[PDB]
RNA sequence: AGGUAAAUAAUCUAAAGGGAAACAGCCCAGAUUAAGAUAUAAAGUUCCUAAUAAAUAAUAAGUGAAAUAAAUAUUAAAAU
RNA sequence: AAUAUUUAAAAUCAAAUAUAUAUAUAUUUGUUAAUAGAUAAUAUACGGAUCUUAAUAAUAAGAAUUAUUUA
RNA sequence: AGAGUAGAUAUUGUAAGCUAUGUUUGCCACCUUCGACUCAACAUUUCCUCUUGGUUGUAAAAGCUAAGAAGGGUU
RNA sequence: AAGCUAAGUUGAUAAUAAAUAAAUAUUGAAUACAUAUUAAAUAUGAAGUUGUUUUAAUAAGAUAAUUAAUCUGAUAAUUUU
């Protein structure tokens, strides 16, 4: 997980999710693309 | 909306009823609310199981062609519309389970990676690289069977429950990338890394 | 800023209503001033007070300041005024180039209707 | 015939609903508690002496806890008292010493005027012993573990060195008039006060002390004593509770 | 002249029931309503110098309304004085410990005026999580109300 | 910079009273002595605390509720 | 539905006022929100309590927030 | 931007941009003692211990980096 | 010698349990796909939290006695646990 203020989806296989009052970006292909909005 | 509008086909052996609950409960959001009153049931050959559902939703049972429909009092209400697509899908899943039955194959991959029915079906012992013994009890409704040691099958009427159980079983050892090695639920895949 | 001048950045509902009332009062005062002048001019020409009050053609004030006040482009009425100009002054050093009118000193007495065209 | 009474509609027409159970109830607390499944017995710490294990040859210091007229006076129950416990009484006392009220209580419970009374809390109603019975050292098995409560030796008004193991100031190198003192007792102004529980000189000892998991070395009903491995809090002739160890089995 | 007469009834401490299951107010609004009653502002004979407020029995307090997510967010604080001993409990935790009645009591306490009579006023509030309570028999009642209530219920209440 | 230097106005200085939780300088308003019926100012009107009812929208974050924290990010919403 | 901007009453339209007046001229007014970003040391700190409403069911509650208003 | 055998975002992150802190060196002028010993209390921006995400740069083992975490400990 | 002591001796580092954090899932719409839910349902998850354990305080409750040839205390004496 890259925890950061800015949370953009990198590849096409990335998908944005809204859980626990935080924007997560998970990804099905590349595991490096996992991000979390703060 | 697009899901909930799709009509559900029923075979004569299965019966989709609906009726009010004994003690209706109300889900209270911040602004909106949602009163769970009705209780849909899907009785069939393999078993019977139910869905507790809001008041705004209601069925529309047709005698001709075995179709039944589901509709809400206000489709323009967002929460209702969201519920509608869920409930229809749930009752479809139930129909499928009672008539055919839901299935979940777990294939174990690794040297000495295998499952075993320990308590005459009531406890799936799983041996997946651990000094301590691992496993968990099968829930009510779920029936487990092992064609091979390295290939377990979970079977049930509830699609939710079986696939949850399968996921729990997997969680002891999910597939590693370096060697495709672990517990694979149904058609599960993994991109294997180069060895180097 | 160790001393605490605890003044809120915006006004309450009740404050805004009072401001509106004050704005309305100044417009009323202006109207009365113009009306009295008109009445006086009618009397000079030779009508009674009642006749002057009735008169269709109301006389506009000849003095400059009064005439400017009458114009809504220069001095707008409360009903004419924008929501923003009732409750926000122009302040070039503020962010947004705007500041609450309540932050102006003696805002209850001092009048300030017209802000710049795009600020 | 009937008495005059008026009743409010609001209280009469109120739909009946049971209150939810609260954590700070007695019954919830009882359920939470870590308790022994069996009663205990009061003893006196008579002294201390060596116990030689005859197989191995190992020597162990053992305290001799004497068991005299130990008797279940009465017991308490959840429905009446909020918990299950056995009121045990030890020894024999004169009439002269005992209060009239206490004598009457003992007569009611049908025991002799007692030297020391104490409760022994238990998990269930099964753990309660029938009242009036005599508890002997054979209650406990040899090799079993027991918890041991008693009031410790009184040490009097002690300093922070003895109380809390404070290092104190140096013996030489200029040290003036404060060799055994606690040094600083606070902080300049932010606290502006010595904060509660600041370790200071005060009275020490003469407080209760549970000692957990002590091994019952030896039991004999002939001499009326329980041998117990190691130390027990308090002086000689001090009353000592003994119950099964909750931690060790 | 207006003051002269028998004042005993005016200063009588009445007992006010409130079935929380029936009442549709939220917690804080209910607490505020109670506070007035407890003070005695409702009655015209009131004076600030004299405590002359009524008893308030609250019942079925488990069914109290709380808006938003305050039941799992709202934190009740406490502090002895020794630093590092700030005790912060969420509303649900407080309820689990004591009840919904404790929560109501806290609100009512905060509503009340901060002086020597505050504690007395707080004491007069009698809150109950469920229905059954000892003060059932002493809530204010009238003979004209009796026809509304069925026959055996009254007897059962009296027995209780 | 609660800094420094002057320009204009006000207050404090030498100004009590109401408001701004508390407050030299801010918002009202100038105590000759009382009285307490009527108009009120600024500021307020669930309770603490003197006094309130409405309308139409928006928020669901306790955001906020008398001391507004930025670039940027995400999710919506309108208009083209 | 999709792509890409803008978040605007300058223009434009709508509504209102004033001059000849069923029209013209001049003036005035009307164009997003939420969350994250967010952060230290005696103790929660809107001044405090507390405030987002709910049919059955009340002679009865339903912001006490923000914005535009009324009595 | 640029390093990272290839790929800016595993790890690294020039100069310029937007903030927080009041831990340093200053500035202001309302206001006229460093270290050691002793006992420490508090914070968390976590050094160790517990849980977890990422790591063509996680095979294993050692690491590196990030999220939760102040219970205990930290010559 | 007693006592007091640590260089000495003995014990404890307080479980089971419950709800959680980051994180990991199930079914599943809103949004024909997807999505662990900032939807309804259903699960995992920490030396942390609640507790548990220990000490001190308090005294709801309980047993008994109730104007006393020896009711319950205190003053007094001999003392130390
Ligand atoms: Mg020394
Ligand atoms: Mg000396
Ligand atoms: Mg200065
Ligand atoms: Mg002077
Ligand atoms: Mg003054
Ligand atoms: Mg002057
Ligand atoms: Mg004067
Ligand atoms: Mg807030
Ligand atoms: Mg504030
Ligand atoms: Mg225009
Ligand atoms: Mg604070
Ligand atoms: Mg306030
Ligand atoms: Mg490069
Ligand atoms: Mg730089
Ligand atoms: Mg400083
Ligand atoms: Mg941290
Ligand atoms: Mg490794
Ligand atoms: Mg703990
Ligand atoms: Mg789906
Ligand atoms: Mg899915
Ligand atoms: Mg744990
Ligand atoms: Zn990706």
């Amino acid at each position: 997980f890259k925890v950061r203020t800015s949370v953009k989806k990198f590849c096409s296989d990335c998908y944005l999710v809204r859980r626990k009052g935080r924007v997560y970006i998970y990804c099905k292909s590349n595991k490096k693309h996992k991000q979390r909005q703060g | 909306s697009q899901v909930g509008s799709l009509p559900l086909y029923i075979s004569p052996e299965v019966q989709v009823s609906i009726n009010a609950l004994s003690m209706p409960r109300i889900i209270r959001k911040g602004r909106t609310s949602m009163n769970i009153s009705q209780n849909i049931t899907v009785k069939g050959p393999k078993g019977e199981l139910s869905v507790e559902v809001p008041d705004f939703l209601h069925l529309d049972k047709d005698e001709k062609h075995g179709k039944i429909n589901v509709t809400v009092q206000n489709s323009e209400d967002k929460h209702q519309r969201s519920m509608w697509g869920t409930v229809r899908s749930l009752i479809n899943n139930h129909i499928i389970g009672v008539t055919e039955g839901h299935l979940a194959v777990l294939r174990f991959v690794g040297t000495g990676y295998r499952a075993q029915l320990e308590n005459d079906g009531k406890f799936v012992n799983v041996k997946v690289g651990a000094s301590i013994k691992q496993g968990l009890d099968v829930p009510e409704g779920i029936v487990v069977k092992t064609p091979a040691p390295t290939s377990l099958i979970i079977e049930g009427c509830n699609k939710q429950q079986v696939l949850l159980f399968a996921a729990k079983l997997r969680k002891f050892h999910p597939p590693e990338p370096y060697k495709g090695k672990g517990i694979y639920v149904n058609d599960e895949t993994i991109k294997l890394k180069d060895k180097k | 800023g160790g001393l605490l001048w605890k003044i809120p950045w915006r006004m309450s509902t009740h404050q805004k209503t009072r401001q509106r009332e004050r704005l309305r009062n100044v417009d009323q005062v202006i109207k009365q001033l113009t009306l009295g002048l008109h009445v006086q001019r009618c009397q000079d020409k030779g009508l009674t007070y009642q006749e002057a009050m009735e008169s269709k053609k109301k006389y506009k004030p000849r003095s400059k300041s009064l005439r400017l006040l009458n114009k809504p482009s220069v001095f707008p009425k409360e009903n004419q005024m924008s929501s923003k100009d009732k409750y926000w002054t122009f302040d070039k050093k503020a962010v947004g180039y705007r500041k609450g009118i309540h932050k102006v000193p003696k805002w209850t007495k001092i009048s300030i209707r017209k802000a710049p065209k795009f600020f | 015939s009937t008495r005059p009474f008026l009743v409010a509609p609001s209280i009469a027409n109120s739909i009946t609903t049971e209150a939810p159970a609260i954590n700070h109830s007695p019954e919830l607390a009882n359920a939470r508690k870590w308790l022994p499944k069996r009663c205990g017995l009061i003893t006196r710490k008579k002294g201390m002496m060596p116990y030689f294990d005859k197989s191995t040859g190992e020597r162990s210091a053992a305290t001799i806890l004497e068991v005299n007229n130990v008797e279940v006076i009465m017991h308490r129950t959840s429905e009446v008292n909020g918990y299950f416990a056995c009121q045990v009484g030890y020894g024999s006392r004169h009439l002269s010493k005992v209060s009239r009220q206490m004598l009457g209580h003992f007569a009611s419970k049908v025991v002799n005027p007692k030297e020391h009374v104490a409760e022994f809390r238990v998990k269930d109603e099964k753990g309660l012993i029938p009242p009036g019975t005599l508890l002997k050292p054979s209650f406990f098995k040899e090799g079993q573990y027991v918890d041991v409560r008693s009031v410790s030796k009184g040490k009097g008004f002690t300093g922070v060195m003895k109380r809390y193991g404070f290092k104190g100031l140096r013996a030489s190198h200029g040290t003036s008039i404060m060799h055994r003192h606690g040094g600083s007792y606070g902080q300049n102004q932010d606290p502006g006060r010595v904060l509660p529980g600041r370790k200071m000189p005060g009275h020490m000892g003469n407080e209760h002390v549970t000692i957990q998991n002590v091994k019952v070395l030896k039991v004999d009903d002939e001499n009326n004593v329980i041998w117990v491995k190691g130390s027990v809090a308090g002086p000689k002739n001090s009353f000592v509770k003994i119950q099964d160890a909750i931690k060790k089995t | 002249s207006q003051k002269i007469g028998h004042s005993g009834l005016a200063f009588a401490r009445l007992w006010h029931h409130v079935d929380v299951a029936r009442d549709k107010r939220t917690l804080g609004r209910l607490a505020s309503a109670i506070a007035i009653t407890l003070i005695g502002r409702h009655k015209p004979v009131y004076h600030p110098s004299q405590d002359c407020g009524d008893y308030v029995v609250v019942t079925n307090c488990q069914k109290i309304r709380v808006t938003g997510k305050k039941f799992e967010q709202k934190t009740y604080w406490s502090h002895s004085g020794r630093p590092g001993q700030l005790k912060l409990q969420t509303m649900n935790k407080v309820v689990a410990d004591k009840g919904f009645g404790e929560i109501l009591k806290k609100a009512v306490s905060g509503m009340l005026p901060k002086n020597k009579l505050r504690k007395q006023r707080l004491d007069r509030l009698k809150v109950f999580d469920g229905s059954e309570n000892p003060y059932k028999q002493n809530i204010t009642a009238f003979a004209h109300e009796q026809s509304s209530i069925p026959e055996p219920l009254k007897e059962s209440i009296f027995n209780q």
